[PDB]
């Protein structure tokens, strides 16, 4: 699954409108055209080439789940407006001390905005 | 006589074709037997282009309904209109393609194309002047996009002046119908580019939009669906069947189009689609015929025309229309967007007006787009092949039915270059 | 309007299907004994 | 009945009406905006 | 034109079987005693005989008695031909060797006769449904035996195996490891579609959607068969979008080795919740997905999709099924393979499903998805975990050793079911580039 | 022919532009179907500037509802003329605004902006000679200011050669209606200077005032407060929808309002206004219309023009009257209070005067006037702003958002360098 | 398109819930049994038509200890409630924010986020999540921590308010109270959005005073907080003047970052008898919200100054007379007012008068619903420390923490960032000399 775009029919199928409330996978808005024949990657059973530098990240989903989940989750907003050094450098250690979550499938993806005052 | 055999190709084509005479016999007259019930003579004076009287003042269709697995036949001889049809122009098989391009166009197309071209040439000899032939199929699935697109090639051998307009249910972009899809599209697109003559491109998540969205249904059917792809194949064919000024017929159309060879891919849409409820708000008036078909939501293809240039737009209006408000509708809508329109090519813009409305509507318009922006289905098409080809996915069910590597690389580079012949026209 | 009708009918003709059924289904598990 | 023109000081207002709810006439589907025809209005007649 | 036969073996087979034609009989409206109370739509799964009677074009076999000598006693005696129901004399005493080897090789040939004959009877086999648990002697043996000889005969004919696996936890035989390893070695190159149906699944299932807290072996058969209706639907009713047999394989099983697809339904309602429930397309699709509805208890969201096939059969407006599988494709908790970017089959039929009196409720709409995940990996890695637990120290080797099965299959089996491992793994991997 | 494109965005905005609906439809005939029942030719001979023509004698208002929660514009088609509008103009989106300017032109609302400018597209093209677009909305909150203003820019950089007016109402002196008024006050006002051409302020605390005091109202709502602004709505437009002598349209009272193109908010009022003890003891005559006009009791805005003076004024006569006293009488004023008016524009009064009165009256007369007491306004919202800002307070969501502390201190000072012009014609 | 999830958790909850649920059904009519005795579509803000015409309530009442959730399922709503939406389980939580948010609490969490989404993906436009429970408990405390943070997880920057029941400023029906109450309002001071909080010794004394029961009960007091749930959320439901939706409530109060914590105050609660002897007129509703003897959390608002008050006016209520009492209410120099909030009063003018519950409270044309946040909730913050700490300094009662998941350490860190909170409430105080 890739989720292309429906170019003009897209406010349609957003996330929002197809009542996903949950985040959901973004949409890939800009199609690259390539040229030519693409060479073969794997074999016959479907095991890859040996030469073919691989991935680093699991053969399966990183799904962490609610035994797999850090204790004392970190906020999903974090605007750091009207708020002190120690209390901004806090919440920002705090997910940053937490990285498993920010790169995971039910994820936190937060939203780090603002800025202290100096 | 300019004449019309209706090729129809698998569940979507013969599905499609079934309402596309449904359509068509309800603006001629023909009855569900296959009499001529009707009023205005003007229904009778050119039948021959689609029938073919039988002693006894029934009218047969020219229609050859293929399939690998008499299925979709069945349900089209239990069908409204499917006794019109002549038993013996069904030729069909006992198998099925299994959504798989190989065994349409190679295991179990080849011991089945001898019958299908048989019943093309009893339908094609017995005619005063053949304008060409008309193919429903579907590019993702086996069957329409496998038999229909070896038949297309044996036809065009046979017949090659004749035209051959084949409307296609394109791999919708969203959502897929079969995990093959990807293949079977790149494979089918190889074939039409160097067998076609006007193949018109109608996605489905398109025609969803217009039903949702224009016509307002909270419950749309395949068959509305249908009615709307059998309506842009009715328009394209009005000038050959009905009088009217400056009339338009297929080989027009072409000329009139297809700027290159290839470049030929075309977007469909029809235009008086209104609401049961907002025919009370808005005003059939050849001005908003204009603005709705050249509104990037009613066109029956994911393909933002703005994302690109429109080549050559074609406009076939049924109805009694004042020219100057016609000629001059189109020179706005082209003098008004000019980033849309090539600036190569001037009066982008062909022009058909019959005088014979679709029943129930004073004017209609069917719009035939050659966009520079059908890029992005064949460029969604090579990603969705590429990821793949790449890792021999789903393949072993084409190379064991014996599909060469060497036929789907060419598939990709015939399709990957396409892509840019409408991108160098796309930007001068 | 009529189409939607017959479909609203539909439902409830089922909803009595069903709850009948219910019924008819609860006993077979009060049959556990028996 | 009073017919008096549509002039500012001229909208009174029947305070019998104890029914107040709005009807969702303006709402989602499968991807798309439907705007129903109201069948009714406010109070539910 | 459109026949399918059936190979119910084992009596996992034979039960799954009475349930399934039951509900087949019932569709179709042939009664209990093969006479249709006075149209072709039976000639998928009924041939009509001279005398006004359909008889099932199916095969029970059973290496033992009794299961099937209650099927010839039973209220479908007069329906079932008194050849089809083939019987041994002796059971293959839980070992896949007396049922390849021993006790099996005595009635192959009987049965791939009874299996011609019927395949004679029919003008466009679409593809044998064959039914077998992946852990007694005949369901693993004979259904080896029968698979490799039904290969060289029907070639190309399909061979959909529908079939009872091993559960995570409870089991009710020691020598089950070995068995199935050692029939998914010999049934991975000879077989098509392996539809997965465990029971620990099921159980839990109807505890939790249908609220019975004990359940039995009959309340499962009759689930799986409203399953196998559902993939013959099209094949008999009508429909907008029809999948033949043929298609589940072709738009399914992506390398030759990952045959092994999963299994679920929706409305799987009480007729007393489906009160509270609204059972629209949207809450049944995301209901064949969620991990609580699976068919073989595993949480595909620890896992990648590879090929999920969603068939609809009812009231399903096209675009319904649209704006479902498009919001599916959105989630989070769902993630896909790289190499499927289309990954989704779909079928919508206009056959309410059947009420056969028993559990399940009448729905308007309802779906069956059959996804290829990568998340089967856990049963495969136990599966072979346990058949190593013992491999290692020869147990039970002795009984498989002196009715055949020479002990050098046991590690070649071992070997192969490796293999599935690291297929598994690398067709799940990822590319920088 | 000229005709206006009506915006209304927000809840205040749908609900005024609601009742001016009411109210034009009232003046020309428009029933709530939709048809015409009247009984003058003369309402039909200048409709097509707010109602588009349908099938069947069908008038269509050409409005753009806009509000990024689809529950104001729900009562409004409950309301009496509710089926009058196109279901396709009904454009709002899924969402709640919450009163956040940041969210209203930063975030979702520029996810609805896209189908409104779509509306708003096809509606100026469906036009013969289109002279600008009439805004409603209310500074104070989200919505109405942040959508409205980002439709505002769009619509500005669309067409930049059309009049903008925005009927903006504009936070209260005495009490509040939202926590971050001052906020979305500064906001919307810094995106109001540098581009409408007309803004039109109306203060909720000065309609109270003119409820209360001049038409003794006992139990006003705001039905009663948005008719007051409808009959401002309908004054302005007069000249180009009913004949009469001095004719002037938005542009002309444009060009004679502003004399530097900042310098365009201006104070609304209307004065046909009397009590329910006193209109029959009412003295009509053009005379005391001047005088009920200019006090500063029926100014529509919360700024004393006593405590300044005006730049420019306007008067919109709707009646059959005599020139000799309207012309002695606006002389007569700037004769008599001459400190309330600039020197250095000799006559700053403009008149315009139409024959064809509200049904109901025999003399109306809409007042505008741009006076160095808006100051007072701007001012008030800026040391509210001050303290609001210095404190960082409510900032949260604005950062949260995505704006930065750039954008407030970028909207301060523009309104501080307002501020700074409008008084210095009060010092010369 | 104005739907809106409600998680009741805890005994508190499923009981304020029982209240709750009740009221919105007697507003729309949908009977107890779903199917309303029609022979229009407002109900969906809480409802979701089945198409036989049975209106499921959409909520997810959940509690770790059964016999509350199940007198639920054997009542007289027993058939409108979707048996997956009353999700009990086995054990309780003794009162232990440790077995709420460690151990037999994230058992239950799977499921309930499940039915949450089931929830979620039937709405056309969710407004928020109303999460009810008792800040002095296990469910109440430890459950609504884990949900609120595995809900931000998912949902993300959506809407999440909470009507809590703030520990007593004298009465408390638990020993360990304090400490679940320090340990809970830590994990969601920066998880959830605008937290309302009804103090229970207040409203036992408003019902003894204004509502004339000598002997109130927690029904009485539950009843009255279902009237306070409807006005939060009348604009959504019913037609108004100026309706005020549930993202403003977080825009139009919530001021700095961690304060979050509004009171709640309803007006005309008055009772028959004294009924025949009152005009309820908008002004008299107002000015009874500010009264320091109404506000339904004991904590005296002259002791403090108010940030941001958003007051709601249900019933017929001329827009004219609440502009005139914001107005006195302002003049008057007793009600004070922080300077960095010159306009601090939001007004919602609905139209739906208060219903009438066959029970208590009396049939009013008029009624306001006050949601300030006083600077003057820092006592009570003061004295849940007090409280924390007399006990912490002998670290008594933690061997049940220790003794379920929650490391010592986590104690500190919580009472600490009670402290921060109390230093914030300082400084939002402190008026600038300049
Ligand atoms: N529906 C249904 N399923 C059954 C029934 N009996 C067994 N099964 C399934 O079949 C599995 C065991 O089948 P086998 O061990 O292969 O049976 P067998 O090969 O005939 O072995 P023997 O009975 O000892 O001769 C069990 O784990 C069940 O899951 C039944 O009566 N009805
Ligand atoms: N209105 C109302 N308030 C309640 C009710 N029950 C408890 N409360 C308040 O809530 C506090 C504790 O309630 P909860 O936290 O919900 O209790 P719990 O979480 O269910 O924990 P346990 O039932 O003891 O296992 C008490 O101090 C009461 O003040 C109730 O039924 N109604
Ligand atoms: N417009 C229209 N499209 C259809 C209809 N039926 C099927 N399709 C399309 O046909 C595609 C699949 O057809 P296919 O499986 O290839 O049929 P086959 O040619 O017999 O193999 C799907 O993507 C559908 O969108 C119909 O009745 N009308
Ligand atoms: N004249 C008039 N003003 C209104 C009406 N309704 C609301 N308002 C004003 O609108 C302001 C608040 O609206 P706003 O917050 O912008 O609504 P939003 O756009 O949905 O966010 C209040 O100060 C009211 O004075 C009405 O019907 N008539």
């Amino acid at each position: 699954a890739t989720n292309y775009s429906a170019n003009q029919y897209e406010k349609a199928f957003s996330p929002r409108y197809l009542q996903n409330w949950s985040l959901a996978k973004p949409t890939k808005q800009r199609i690259s055209s390539h040229e030519g024949y693409t060479q073969i990657i794997a074999n016959d059973r479907g095991h890859l080439l040996p030469s073919v530098p691989r991935s680093k990240a699991s053969p399966w989903g990183s799904f962490m789940g609610t035994w797999d989940m850090p204790l004392k989750v970190p906020p999903a907003r974090v605007t750091l407006t009207s708020r002190t050094a120690a209390g901004a450098a806090s919440l920002t250690k705090w997910i940053q001390k937490n990285p498993n979550l920010l790169k995971a499938s039910n994820g936190l993806r937060p939203e780090i905005l603002g800025k202290p005052h100096d | 006589m300019r004449e019309i055999v209706h090729l129809q190709a698998g569940q979507c084509g013969n599905q499609i074709g079934a309402k596309f005479w449904e359509v068509i016999s309800d603006e001629h007259g023909i009855d569900p037997t296959g009499t001529y019930h009707g009023d205005s003579d003007l229904q009778l004076e050119r039948i021959n282009v689609y029938y073919n009287e039988a002693t006894g003042g029934k009218y047969v269709p020219r229609a050859v309904l293929v399939d690998l697995e008499p299925g979709t036949m069945d349900s089209v001889r239990s069908g409204p209109f499917g006794q019109i049809f002549r038993p013996d122009n069904f030729v069909f098989g006992q198998s099925g393609a299994g959504n798989n391009w190989a065994k349409g166009h190679y295991t179990e197309g080849a011991e089945l194309v001898d019958s299908v071209l048989d019943v093309v040439r009893k339908e094609a000899e017995s005619c005063d002047c053949l304008q060409g032939f008309q193919l429903t199929h579907s590019l993702g699935g086996g069957t329409g996009s496998g038999m229909g697109t070896l038949l297309i090639s044996k036809i065009r051998e046979e017949y090659p002046d004749r035209i051959m307009n084949t409307f296609s249910v394109v791999p919708s972009p969203k959502v897929s119908d079969t995990v093959v899809e990807p293949y079977n599209a790149t494979l089918s697109v190889h074939q039409l580019v160097e067998n076609t003559d006007e193949t018109y491109c109608i996605d489905n998540e398109a025609l969803y939009d217009i039903c949702f969205r224009t016509l307002k249904l909270t419950t749309p059917t395949y068959g509305d669906l249908n009615h709307l792809v059998s309506a842009t194949m009715s328009g394209v064919t009005t000038c050959l069947r009905f009088p009217g000024q400056l009339n338009a017929d297929l080989r027009k159309l072409a000329v009139n189009m297809v700027p290159f060879p290839r470049l030929h891919f075309f977007m469909p849409g029809f235009a008086p689609l209104t609401s049961r409820g907002s025919q009370q708000y808005r005003a059939l008036t050849v001005p908003e015929l204009t603005q709705q078909m050249f509104d990037a939501k009613n066109m029956m293809a994911a393909c933002d025309p703005r994302h690109g240039r429109y080549l050559t737009v074609a406009a076939v209006f049924r109805g009694r229309m004042s020219m100057k408000e016609v000629d001059e509708q189109m020179l706005n809508v082209q003098n008004k967007n000019s980033s849309y329109f090539v600036e190569w090519i001037p009066n982008n813009v062909k022009t058909a007006v019959c005088d014979i409305p679709p029943r129930g509507l004073k004017m209609s318009a069917t719009f035939i787009g050659n966009s520079t922006a059908i890029q992005e289905l064949f460029k969604r098409i090579s990603e969705q092949f590429t990821a793949m080809f790449r890792r021999k996915a789903f393949l072993h069910w084409y190379t064991g039915e014996g599909m060469d590597e060497m036929e789907f690389t060419e598939a990709e580079s015939n399709m990957n270059d396409l892509g840019n012949p409408v991108v160098t026209r796309g930007a001068c | 309007e009529q189409e939607r009708e017959l479909c609203a009918e539909f439902r409830r003709g089922l909803g009595s299907f069903n709850q009948q059924l219910a019924k008819e289904q609860k006993a077979q598990h009060n049959y556990l004994n028996s | 009945v009073h017919g008096l023109p549509f002039l500012p000081g001229t909208s009174f207002k029947d305070s019998t009406k104890t029914a107040f709810h709005r009807s969702q006439t303006l709402g989602y589907r499968n991807g798309y905006a439907v705007v129903r025809r109201p069948t009714v209005g406010i109070g539910g007649d | 034109q459109r026949e399918c036969i059936s190979v119910h073996v084992g009596q996992a087979g034979v039960q799954i079987g009475n349930a399934c034609w039951e509900l087949y009989c019932l569709e179709h409206g042939i009664q209990p005693d093969g006479q249709m109370p006075s149209d072709d739509s039976f000639n998928t799964f009924f041939s009509e005989t001279g005398a006004g009677k359909h008889v099932p074009r199916a095969v029970f076999v059973d290496l033992e008695p009794t299961v099937i000598d209650e099927v010839r006693t039973g209220t479908y005696r007069q329906l079932f031909h008194p050849e089809q129901l083939i019987t041994g004399k002796e059971d293959a005493a839980n070992n896949y060797a007396r049922g390849h080897y021993t006790i099996g090789k005595e009635l192959i040939d009987l049965v791939l006769d009874r299996i011609r004959k019927l395949a004679d009877q029919c003008t466009g086999l679409q593809g044998f449904l064959i039914f077998h648990s992946f852990g007694g002697g005949t369901g693993s043996g004979f259904t080896s035996l029968l698979m490799e000889r039904l290969s060289v005969d029907y070639g190309k004919k399909s061979k959909l195996e529908f079939s009872i696996y091993p559960a995570p936890q409870v089991s009710t035989a020691v020598v089950e490891p070995y068995n199935s390893i050692l029939t998914t070695h010999t049934t991975l190159e000879h077989s098509d579609c392996a539809f997965m149906v465990d029971n620990e699944a099921i159980y839990d299932i109807c505890r939790r959607n249908l609220d019975i807290e004990r359940p039995t072996y009959t309340n499962l058969n009759r689930l799986i068969s409203q399953i196998v209706s559902s993939i013959t639907a099209s094949l008999r009713f009508d429909g907008a979008l029809n999948v033949d047999l043929t298609e589940f394989q072709t738009n399914l099983v992506p390398y030759p080795r990952i045959h092994f697809p999963l299994a679920t339904y929706a409305p799987v309602i009480s007729a007393e919740k489906a009160y509270h429930e609204q059972l629209s397309v949207a809450e049944i699709t995301n209901a064949c997905f969620e991990p609580a509805n699976q068919m073989v208890k595993c949480d595909p969201r620890h896992g990648k999709y590879m090929a999920c096939c969603l068939l609809y059969r009812g009231d399903v407006v096209p675009k319904d099924v649209n704006a479902a599988i498009a919001a599916i494709k959105t989630k989070r908790s769902i993630q896909f393979v790289d190499w499927c970017p289309t990954g989704f089959k779909v079928g919508i039929n206009y056959q309410p499903p059947t009420v056969v009196p028993g559990d399940l409720a009448k729905v308007q709409r309802a779906v069956c998805m059959l996804s290829n995940t990568t998340a089967i990996a856990e049963a495969w890695a136990r599966l072979d975990h346990k058949f190593d637990l013992m491999y290692a120290k020869r147990a039970f080797v002795h009984w498989y050793v002196g009715e055949g099965m020479e002990e050098g299959e046991f590690s070649e089996a071992r070997e192969d079911m490796a293999a599935l491992e690291k297929d598994y793994e690398e067709v799940g991997m990822d590319s920088v580039e």
